[PDB]
């Protein structure tokens, strides 16, 4: 009921019905929950 | 004018499932079809083949959030799948 | 040690793959968002 | 955590904290029939 | 209100000419 | 204690540095970080009974640019400001050209105070703190964002890029101690940058109401 | 531009900023005006990046260029201008670099109009409008000759020159 609202314009941002931006980009990624999958990032942690 | 289009070219699901139903509906009634179809006859087969096809008498109507509207042909559009 | 014909092939796959990635707009996302909250919540137990 | 993020980023949109009740939520121009699918419904829709 | 700003201006154009010799 | 109150006082001094090299007044880096031990030496390490005392080290510091611009400290002996010291100062400053200034109050101020800042504010404006709120300073901490003021003219074709008016945007409390630490005022919008594990970096922008 | 003088400030001393002031004076003089506002972009430039009277002229030049219509810069500069004692050469070559300056000009011309648009809309003709036109005068008189004081403030004219605003004024009232 809090949130019945807050939905994605085609403008890639979220906006409520008054049209309050409240995230630029919808999960500050642009991308769905489905598409998203687990990673192991190799950059950090070994030494220089 | 061609130059302002500011939404993605990726058509999206919910375009896509309006198109094809609406599409099928005035086919069952018996819309000219400019489908070369194999032969059927559900109406939704032949929607889908439309679909795949790509050549949809309709343009969509995308409202941007400020009260302008865009409009999308199905042939500048490019399907996802 | 991919040839370049794997590596262009590999490159368009990545193209497709986050174009399909993308958040589409007009899903109700603040709703689906807290009601996958709730989910969870109700699997969990004061008892834990 | 595109769901978890989001809720919150909605609790604190206004500014400052807005617990998801009426006492909260009533609170906001949301459209006097909005607060009225909430928990009340006659103050709502007869101070509007 | 027309009528009490074109007074108001009739009002100023009055007295700006009358710091000419001063 | 004597050292505790010394020790307070310096920290006190560079949260101010801090404060003023933030919020863009041009202040020398000795200041901006000097030792314990060096303040100490400044100033008698005796402040209580001795002659380093409030109001001692009181500092006045311009803006890095339009030196026109010139900001100093009130550092009152009594724990409770009084309306007349507060109209003192007020009259310190009329002698001077510079219409800023800050207070820093050991116990609270009088409401009778905070309704004569309120009225004289238009004319010059001056801006209080609490010892214990600014001990410690706010943007250090990791939980805090980075923050950065913004201008009219980038606030403008920010606007008109969005394509949304002012009130669209979502806001943030004028009273709030971040909004109190930049000393941001109504209408004034603030960017932050944020850590986000989910996307590196994410910006946010916000309006002080 | 920028890069030429930071390249020959980058060997600033004493000396070096000696030479560079003494060329800057006899470019400026050559050129009758034009090097002026060179050479007072220069200073400010230097002062303003690894800088260190000239300080405060810096300062109320940044000022003035930072807010077009501003008036408490323009109010700290009379301040500081009234508040130099008589010098040889000193207030000329202040008055100099304030006035031999197209941007300064242009800047200087603004604060008037604005000055004199408030002025009407108060009703209160004759004041900081008047102080700020007997120092732009000064400031563009000061390159006839060296070693000057300032030139005629001229109230009883400065009634007459604000004559033609009024009556622009009136006619916009009674156009409208």
């Amino acid at each position: 009921k809090s949130m019945e609202s807050v939905m994605v314009k085609y403008d890639a941002t979220v906006r409520n019905s008054i049209n309050q931006v409240v995230q630029l980009r919808y999960g500050e990624d642009g991308l769905a929950g489905e598409s998203v999958e687990f990673q192991n990032l190799a950059t950090l942690k070994p030494s220089n | 004018a061609n130059q302002k289009r500011i939404t993605t070219p990726y058509m999206t699901k919910y375009e896509r499932a309006r198109v094809l139903g609406t599409r099928a509906l005035q086919i069952a009634m018996c819309a000219p079809v400019m489908v070369e179809l194999e032969g059927e006859t559900d109406p939704l087969l032949i929607a889908m083949k439309e679909l795949k096809a790509r050549k949809i008498p309709i343009i969509i109507r995308r409202y941007l959030p400020d009260g302008s509207y865009e409009d999308w042909g199905v042939d500048e559009l490019i399907i996802s799948d | 040690r991919l040839s370049g014909e794997a590596f262009d092939w590999l490159l368009g796959e990545i193209e497709s793959k986050f174009n399909q990635a993308i958040a589409h707009p007009g899903e109700m996302v603040g709703a689906l968002a807290a009601q996958s909250l709730g989910e969870p919540a109700t699997q969990m137990t004061l008892n834990t | 955590y595109r769901h978890l993020a989001l809720l919150c980023d909605t609790m604190t949109c206004r500014g400052h904290l807005m617990a998801i009740t009426r006492h909260g939520v009533n609170r906001q121009d949301t459209g006097p029939l909005m607060k009225c699918s909430f928990e009340e419904t006659v103050d709502v829709l007869m101070e509007a | 209100v027309i009528p009490p700003g074109l007074s108001e201006e009739e009002e100023a154009l009055q007295k700006k000419f009358n710091k000419l010799k001063k | 204690d004597d050292e505790e109150e010394t020790y307070r006082l310096w920290k006190i001094r560079k949260t101010i540095m801090q404060l003023c090299h933030d919020r863009g007044y041009l202040v020398t880096q000795d200041e901006l970080d000097q030792t314990l031990e060096e303040f100490k030496a400044q100033f008698g390490d005796k402040p209580s009974e001795g002659r380093p005392r409030r109001t001692d080290l009181t500092v006045l510091v311009a803006h890095n640019d339009d030196p026109t611009d010139q900001m100093f400290v009130f550092f009152p002996e009594e724990p409770k400001v009084g309306i007349k010291t507060i109209k003192v100062y007020c009259q310190r400053m009329q002698e001077e050209n510079i219409t800023r200034a800050l207070i820093v109050v050991q116990q609270g101020m009088t409401p009778s105070a905070k309704q004569s800042l309120v009225d004289m504010a238009p004319k010059y404006i001056l801006e209080q703190f609490l010892q214990q709120e600014l001990l410690i300073n706010i943007t250090e901490h990791e939980l805090v964002p980075e923050h950065v003021v913004m201008t009219k003219e980038e606030v403008t074709e920010l606007l008109a890029r969005y394509k949304l008016r002012e009130n669209q945007l979502p806001r943030i409390q004028a009273g709030d101690p971040v909004a109190r630490y930049f000393g941001i005022k109504r209408g004034q919008v603030v960017k932050i940058i944020r850590p986000s594990e989910t996307a590196g970096r994410y910006i946010t922008y916000r309006l002080v109401q | 531009e920028v890069v030429q003088r930071l390249t020959r400030m980058v060997g600033k001393n004493v000396k070096l900023y000696d030479m560079v002031l003494q060329f800057l004076r006899t470019l400026f003089l050559r050129t009758r005006n034009v090097h002026y506002c060179t050479l007072r972009a220069e200073l400010l430039m230097s002062l303003h990046d690894l800088d260190v009277c000239h300080k405060f002229t810096w300062c109320l030049d940044a000022c003035i260029r930072e807010r077009f219509v501003d008036s408490k810069r323009a109010r700290e500069l009379q301040g500081f201008l009234d508040g130099v004692k008589k010098g040889q050469e000193q207030v000329l070559g202040d008055l100099s670099m304030i006035l031999c300056d197209p941007f300064a000009i242009n800047t200087l011309a603004l604060s008037t109009v604005r000055h004199l648009q408030e002025l009407v809309g108060q009703e209160t003709l004759p004041l900081l409008l008047l102080l700020r036109l007997l120092a732009l005068g000064q400031g563009a008189w000061d390159m006839i000759d060296s070693q000057v004081f300032k030139e005629p403030k001229m109230e009883v004219e400065l009634i007459t020159r604000f004559l033609p605003m009024l009556m622009s004024f009136l006619v916009d009232d009674y156009t409208f």
